[PDB]
RNA sequence: AAUAACCGGAGAGGGAACCCACU
């Protein structure tokens, strides 16, 4: 259920649940990115 | 349609070669401009 | 952003030439001579390796914000 | 040389390298069409943009 | 390449090009703009001659093999935004799958 | 069709809601066009 | 000793000003 986000400056993986402060568990950074999808992807070389 | 199809073969272009003339005509240009320039200079002197 | 692996007009493989070309230029050769040594005879292939700009070093200079 | 027939071009041509810049006015950002879509509130006319 | 850190910078309507190339023929002044480091546009062997009659006025006939090999293939960006808002209990905006 | 004393007005006409529509933004519904505000001021002053 | 219940039952919501850019 909870999603996997990435700190940025730490580069560290962290978990966050909805309606929660957006802080890294150890440095408490505020910028938060989201990880790539698990769904497949396929491009024709064209 | 037809004239474009013939242009396909004949070819119509434009290039730096078409923008250049011969040295004798260039010399004529220089002579003409020099004569006119010195004449206008003389006119300026007369006015002065 | 990287060397184009092929000549836009011909198709000659050019991507592999880049590191060797930098080696030659560091080897104190005039770019024309070094290029001819690398074997680019037409000017529709010479242009790419002569006047290509490498930004990938600039992009690598930064940190990976995604890890 | 013509590439369809193969015959040589009658008149020589000017050629050579130069520099081009493709502009920001891509076509995909201009083409659109309407078929009885929405309407403004104040007046019963098609939207804009 | 409008600025080096375009990947991280999240602008709106940002265009960037696969293969910038410093122009073959230029002034001396260009390199003082760093325009050699962030060039825009690609050289192109052109031929000034009406070929097929498909390029009458301000038109050009492009080799398609170049387009397929990387001639001017550009990428285009766009960034959105959204401010979830909490209000005085008459309205409360939250992020959730509807 | 016209009379001199009709030029002086004693009753203010007011149009239907079409002339002054009401709009909802973000579900607020607070967005009200200037016609409603002007009419509100008019009626307030008239009552006073 | 009980019988097809619309079975892709779809209209949309601001606007107003300013600046930029294309003809
Ligand atoms: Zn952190
Ligand atoms: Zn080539």
């Amino acid at each position: 259920q909870p999603m996997i986000y990435i700190c940025g400056e730490c580069h560290t993986e962290n978990e966050i649940k909805s309606r929660d402060p957006i802080r890294c568990r150890e440095c408490g950074y505020r910028i938060m990115y989201k990880k790539r999808t698990k769904r497949l992807v396929v491009f024709d070389a064209r | 349609t037809v004239i474009n199809n013939w242009l396909l073969i004949e070819g119509h272009t434009i290039g730096i070669g078409d923008s250049i003339a011969d040295s004798k005509t260039y010399q004529d240009i220089q002579n003409t401009i020099k004569k006119a320039k010195q004449d206008v200079i003389e006119v300026i002197e007369k006015a002065h | 952003m990287i060397i184009p692996v092929r000549c836009f007009t011909c198709g000659k493989i050019v991507g592999n030439k880049w590191e060797a070309y930098l080696g030659l230029l560091q080897a104190e050769y005039t770019e024309g001579d070094a290029l001819d040594a690398l074997g680019l005879k037409r000017y529709c292939c010479r242009r790419m390796l002569l006047a290509h700009v490498d930004l990938i070093e600039k992009l690598l200079n930064y940190a990976p914000l995604e890890k | 040389y013509n590439g369809f027939t193969g015959r040589k071009i009658t008149s020589q041509i000017f050629i050579g390298p130069t520099y081009y810049q493709r502009l920001k006015h891509m076509v995909d950002d201009k083409i659109h069409s309407r078929a009885r879509g929405p309407i403004q509130i104040l007046n019963r006319q098609p939207m804009e943009g | 390449v409008y600025i080096t850190n375009f990947h991280v910078r999240m602008d709106t309507l940002a265009h960037v090009l696969y293969y910038p190339q410093k122009p073959l023929v230029t002034t001396r002044s260009m390199e003082y703009l760093r325009f050699r480091e962030l060039p825009a546009g690609i050289n192109s062997i052109v031929a000034i001659a009406s070929y097929t009659g498909y390029n009458q006025e301000d038109s050009v006939i492009m080799n398609r093999s170049a387009v397929d090999r990387g001639f001017f293939r550009s990428v285009f960006y766009r960034s959105y935004k959204e401010q979830e808002s909490k209000k005085g209990f008459d309205q409360e905006e939250v992020f959730e799958k509807p | 069709y016209a009379r001199p004393e009709w030029m002086i007005v004693t009753v203010l006409p007011v149009p239907p809601l079409s002339v002054r529509p009401a709009v909802v933004m973000q579900g607020s519904a607070r967005n009200q066009d200037d016609l409603t505000h002007k009419l509100a001021d008019i009626v307030k002053i008239n009552n006073q």
